[PDB]
């Protein structure tokens, strides 16, 4: 009765999820071989079938109590760390394209004011030569004023991006080194997970968990 | 001792912006930069609740007091512009609309006389306003589908708004008030029974002059009678006289009779056609509640003088190789993954794993070898499949990712359509930037993951090369396929006599027996998770000409042909053209992931045509919106339908607005829904100006929790509260707060704020309560006031789909004869966890019940007091359906939310009302999220209070007739829906497209099989709930009934 592979649907595909080739096996049928997921509808059948294939028959891998509440509070805290981290990841995801867009803005106000200081130029200038004389020193004084504004301001502006534009590089550099970390938590993630339900298998054969 | 002196050395105890860029709430008073036309700056100081109105016309007081004032014409001459949060240059033509509402980056305005010609034009604006995103973002996007989506569904559009004004100013004033009707007009037996025979009082009411005064007239109709019916007996009543004769009073009736429809008094609802009284929703409400029905005779010429018109105009934008020929199996090449984030200490090795796709796999998976791992990563392999290329589907797609080392491990993830939109097989160079992995995948590949790049730059972009046939390889015709089938039929019938592998084609012929035909119809009623065998698929195959007698095996039969095979397929494809029709809540299964064909779907979208009402249209509709996900093209049949719906009925179209909108953040659907959105919005007629409204509303509540949530955090419930009214007091949020629809239900206006009210919520997460009046005529005849809770932090929508299966719950119960009173409060999600919950009135947590029955001296909460509460409250006969009420409806709520598994719930989210009835709150996850961590849980575990009150008021409460009778509701509910399961599993499987971690993948919905027990006969399942029911409470249920 032992039979390895045999143990006689939810928890068939949890054993099966995650692992080409891999198999396990009353009005309706008997036994169902369920090779990875393509049902098929005893240990005579299965052994031939190990060392040959399934293409003849239709033409389109037989795989303490407190160890699992100490693997299982790592799990729960890694979940937690990755949970973590895929919101830092997902919310400067956000943050920098917010940034991005903010810069788009920022050049583009800054356009309307470079637009302005020339706008200005051109209709200051065609009324420094008309007349000159009249209002001489106070007239252009005061049009000279509003300009040392303008382009003093687009200074600050410009800055202002800048400032900005740097900060996207740190917040993307943050960004990647989130992933990278990802990345590497995730591998372990799953071997401590795989362990805990093999672990979790041999006992069955909530305190803790 | 304590902690074997261990020393943790390590441990150490030490959202989108609002009125101006980087600053929630601009100040008071503000400093704005006045750019003009003769190049001079003024800044003007003024304040945030200002116009562009005042703006202007102080801006053209104060520039006369700088140089170069001639250069500027009358200040009408000109209109304000800036650069908004969006990044576009925004001209302000509503001059109207308040500095602090523009939304405006920097604190600036540049004056400018018009550019367009066509200012109607630019109320576009008004369109990314409801969008949020504005609509010359679309213009500049080059793809042709995009696009080609956007002139074409025009089509639609068009369509719609014809049928609106056929017979004005009736059908436009059915588009915008659609009759809100039950399904269907026979009546249960139970609410039958509350009628004396048929007949209802009803109370219609009337306004004479000078307007003011108001008149009750006390019919007793037919249950079953019609407006129209309804409309003259109360002018027969109001209308007798000493001074008319009988004759006389027939004559003015009728010309009076239908110069009138009816009103629901309290809210904008009417009843504008021919239909039973007992199937509008409001009739049997009342019925229900024990309430008698106040409608209002509505002069029609005030009605008509209140609608519109639509004002629709178009928007200004307006040699092949068949596949079959190409004798060569596919090959891709990849090329070089530009950009990854991995550890060269932690990784090994790196490579792309790759599969063609149709929802499941056409040949064997396969990788590229382990390449330049880690450090600058890039293969320049063709990977070989095997699969020749006349026998991809028409829905195949590549799906890939890259992946880390059995130490396997995805990193960056991606799909692409074999196809494009114009039915060509993909051919040359491809730019792909990929996702990255969600929570729950751990999975190497993610073929339910979005057909389509990441949008976002800063991502790993894989690019890779496609084979290519010296000309545009496209996908044959109807017609060629039709005949490829015919000839694969006619090649069947004169096969070898004897053909193995049986399981290809019949061998029975014209007679298939009939022990057979037993086997296919007890397939026919399996449950959509029940997986099915090879043995089973071919033999479904073999036999799909007598599967056409069984039209519900489809699904079935669809998932058994090998899509790998063109012969299967091209036959498969005349079998659909003409399958017998079937009912929309089986056709929705083909509408989920698990059937990509345009030929499939096409079918179940001609089974909505038909036979799905507006009704359970927007019942589902949630269901539908998320399933447009698995479209691969944005143009198609599914949007065609949903979107004729939407501007054909605008109870619908509300929805529709707000579930896309909602979504609007989530970039694996912004362009789309967007794109859709714009349609809608261009189309929709007046209610774009009530949506706009709506959304402003929002907005202002968005940024206002905003501030609480940041900053104002780490203040007294004073500090906050007094600073909240202080705000709202603001003109511009006044204006914005006041005159609108609610979204949780639009029939309902929202009249004035009452701030006395109005207040923040103990939560943490800052909810507003927030109150209106109802500014209705009869306003006191439904409620005078009206209220509805803000929260910005929660994802609503697990709720928002809980409470949506909870409603059908009931309706199954109920329309099936047993009462089973549910309250799905109205719940609604508006952006990413932004939403508005329905307040119950009267109603209180357990919590609450014992806080205010618990005694002087501590000591512990009694558990009589719910009951004693209770019987204070239900005093008489009065006491004795409260029990009834509270019983049928603590039944209900015991046997849903086992079934769905909800969070364990507990006195701060069980709740009773005055009148009796229970209700549950606060669902949180809902298949099981948290058993990730067999448990087959009770949620909810009737502890001593509930069962005292269930039986009368006893000791000992397990052993009443009371309580059997209250067993036998739980059984009965618990198998009336495991009857429904299919629409249950089809609900949650059409809602795996959103980013629910509770929706993850299929075996996430195969709680609900255990639950429900599908594996078993019914008699195991109905002793399975019991085994279930008994362990949770420690006794009562095995029993049976002594
Ligand atoms: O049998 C396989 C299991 C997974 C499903 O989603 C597809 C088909």
């Amino acid at each position: 009765q032992d039979a390895e592979w045999y143990w006689g649907r939810e928890e068939v595909n949890e054993k099966l999820r995650d692992t080409d080739g891999t198999f396990l096996v009353k009005m309706h049928g008997d036994y169902t071989l369920t090779l990875r997921n393509k049902l098929i509808k005893v240990v005579e059948l299965i052994n031939h079938y190990r060392n040959e294939s399934l293409a003849q028959y239709n033409p389109k891998y037989p795989v303490v109590g407190k160890k699992l509440h100490e693997y299982n509070t790592q799990f729960q805290e890694k979940s937690r760390e990755y949970d973590r981290l895929y919101e830092e990841y997902t919310r400067t995801s956000q943050e920098i394209q917010m940034k991005r867009t903010a810069i788009e803005a920022f050049n583009e106000t800054i356009k309307i004011f470079e637009e302005q200081c020339q706008t200005q130029e051109r209709y200051s200038k065609e009324y420094i030569e008309k007349f000159k004389r009249e209002g001489n020193e106070k007239e252009i004084q005061r049009i000279m004023h509003n300009y040392d504004k303008l382009k003093s301001r687009i200074s600050e502006i410009i800055d202002s991006r800048r400032r900005l534009e740097e900060d996207l590089k740190k917040q993307a550099a943050e960004y990647r080194e989130i992933d990278k970390r990802m990345n590497s938590i995730k591998p372990d993630l799953i071997q401590l997970r795989k362990t805990r339900d093999q672990y979790l298998m041999w006992l069955t054969q909530n305190e803790w968990l | 001792s304590y902690y074997h002196h261990h020393h943790h050395h390590d441990y150490d105890i030490p959202p989108s912006s609002g009125e101006l860029w980087g600053i929630h709430l601009m100040p008071p008073r503000i400093l704005v930069e006045c750019l003009l036309p003769n190049g001079m700056i003024v800044t003007l100081e003024c304040l945030r609740e200002a116009t562009l109105i005042t703006i202007k016309h102080e801006l053209f007081k104060e520039a006369r007091k700088y140089p170069l004032h001639q250069l500027l014409q009358d200040e009408s001459s000109y209109i304000f512009v800036s650069v908004t949060q969006e990044a576009e240059r925004e001209e302000f033509f509503d001059e109207t609309r308040r500095l602090c509402d523009l939304r405006l980056f920097q604190p600036f305005l540049k004056v400018i006389e018009p550019v367009g010609n066509r200012e109607e034009k630019i109320l576009n604006r008004e369109i990314g306003f409801a969008i949020g995103m504005p609509v010359c973002e679309f213009d500049m996007v080059k793809d042709p589908e995009v696009q080609d989506f956007r002139r074409n569904i025009l089509n639609v559009c068009k369509e719609a708004v014809d049928l609106r004004d056929l017979n004005s100013p009736h059908s436009r004033a059915m588009y915008v008030y659609p009759p809100n009707v039950e399904s269907s007009p026979e009546l249960p037996k139970h609410i039958y029974n509350k009628l004396d025979k048929g007949q209802i009082i009803v109370v219609i009411w009337v306004i004479v002059s000078p307007n003011n005064d108001k008149q009750k007239y006390t019919l007793k109709i037919n249950h079953d009678c019609v407006p129209e019916q309804v409309i003259a007996e109360a002018i027969r009543k109001k209308t007798r006289s000493m001074l008319l004769s009988s004759e006389q009073l027939k004559l003015c009736v009728l010309e009076y009779q239908g110069k009138y429809i009816l009103k629901v008094c309290g809210c904008d609802e009417y009843f504008l056609e021919k239909y039973p009284l007992s199937q509008y929703k409001y009739i049997r409400s009342c019925i229900m509640l024990g309430r008698m029905p106040n409608l209002m005779l509505m002069a029609k010429e005030s009605l008509y003088s209140q609608l519109p018109m639509d004002c629709f105009t178009m928007p200004s934008y307006s040699s092949t190789k068949s596949l079959w020929v190409i004798n060569s199996a596919l090959r891709i090449k990849i090329l070089c993954a530009t950009y990854v984030n991995v550890n060269i200490r932690d990784i090994d090795k790196i490579y792309v794993r790759t599969g063609i796709y149709h929802g499941g796999e056409p040949l064997c998976d396969n990788v590229n070898t382990q390449r330049v791992p880690c450090s600058n990563p890039r293969w320049n392999e063709w990977l070989n499949y095997d699969i020749y290329i006349p026998d991809l589907p028409r829905a195949a797609r590549l799906c890939l990712s890259i992946c880390s080392v059995e130490e396997h491990c995805p990193l960056a993830w991606g799909n692409i359509n074999l196809f494009d939109y114009t039915d060509t097989l993909v051919s040359g160079k491809m730019a792909l930037n990929l996702w990255p992995v969600p929570h729950g995948l751990e999975d190497l590949l993610n073929p339910i993951g979005v057909t389509g790049s990441n949008p976002n730059k800063e991502t790993p972009c894989l690019e890779l090369e496609f084979d290519w046939f010296s000309s545009v390889v496209k996908f044959p015709d109807m017609s060629v396929i039709e005949e490829h089938a015919n000839w694969s039929v006619s090649r069947e019938a004169g096969f070898s006599y004897s053909h193995a592998g049986l399981s290809n084609r019949l061998a029975r012929d014209n007679e298939l027996r009939e022990n057979d035909k037993e086997q296919l119809k007890a397939i026919s009623t399996r449950d959509p998770l029940s997986e099915i065998t090879e043995q089973e698929k071919d033999f479904l195959w073999s036999h799909r000409h007598y599967c056409v007698t069984i039209p519900e095996i489809l699904p079935k039969l669809l998932l058994s042909v090998k899509w790998n095979s063109r012969d299967e397929v091209a036959q498969m494809y005349c079998l659909v053209k003409d399958w017998p029709p079937i009912k929309p809540e089986q056709a929705m299964e083909l509408l989920d992931c698990n059937y990509p064909d345009p030929m499939v779907r096409g079918f179940a979208v001609r089974c909505l045509e038909k036979y799905l009402t507006d009704d359970k249209l927007s019942q589902y509709l949630i269901q539908l919106v998320q399933v447009l996900k698995y479209e691969q093209y944005l143009d198609n049949l599914l949007v065609r339908f949903l979107l004729k719906k939407a501007l054909t009925n605008q109870r619908i179209g509300h929805f529709f607005f707000w579930h896309l909108k909602s979504e609007m953040h989530n970039k694996t659907v912004s362009q789309r829904f967007g794109l859709l959105l714009e349609s809608y919005c261009r189309a929709c007629g007046m209610y774009l100006k009530h949506l706009n409204r709506q959304v402003e509303a929002m907005e202002k509540l968005i940024n206002l929790t905003d501030i609480l949530k940041q900053e104002k955090k780490d203040e007294t419930q004073k500090v906050q509260m007094k600073f909240l009214v202080e705000q709202m007091r603001r003109p511009d949020f006044m204006d914005a707060l006041q005159g609108f629809l609610s979204p949780l239900n639009p029939a309902h206006q929202l009249g004035n704020l009452r701030l006395e009210e109005c207040r923040i919520m103990s939560s943490a997460k800052r909810p507003l309560w927030l109150n209106w009046e109802n500014p209705d005529i009869m306003s006191e005849l439904l409620f005078q006031n009206n209220e509805i809770i803000f929260k910005n932090g929660d994802d609503l929508r697990q709720d928002m789909l809980t409470l949506q299966i909870i409603r059908i719950m009931e309706n199954i119960w109920q329309n099936q004869g047993l009462d089973l009173r549910m309250l799905p409060y109205g719940c609604l999600s508006i952006g990413d966890c932004v939403g508005l919950i329905e307040v119950v009135r009267n109603s209180h947590t357990i919590m609450q019940i014992q806080c205010k029955g618990g005694l002087k001296g501590a000591l512990q909460f009694n558990s009589h007091t719910l009951h004693q509460w209770l019987k204070d409250k239900n005093k008489g006969e009065i006491y004795d359906a409260a029990i009834d009420l509270f019983t049928r409806s603590c039944a209900g709520y015991c046997v849903a939310t086992f079934i769905l598994g909800i969070g364990d719930r507990h006195n701060s989210n069980i709740m009773v009302k005055d009148d009796g009835q229970l209700f549950h709150i606060d669902f949180g996850h809902f298949l099981d999220h948290k058993k990730k961590k067999k448990r087959e849980r009770v949620p909810f575990v009737l502890t001593q209070d509930f069962l005292i009150v269930i039986s009368k008021g006893a000791q000992e409460c397990t052993k009443t007739r009371e309580f059997e009778r209250f067993q036998e509701m739980c059984y009965k509910a618990y198998l009336a829906i495991r009857q429904h399961a299919n629409l249950f599993i089809n609900l949650f499987s059409m809602m795996l497209g959103s980013g629910m971690p509770e929706l993850q993948s299929f075996d996430d919905i195969a709680y609900i099989r255990k639950t429900l027990a599908l594996d078993k006969t019914e008699q195991e399942a109905l002793e399975y709930f019991m085994k279930q029911m008994n362990d949770a409470h420690h006794g009562g249920w095995t029993t049976k009934m002594d």
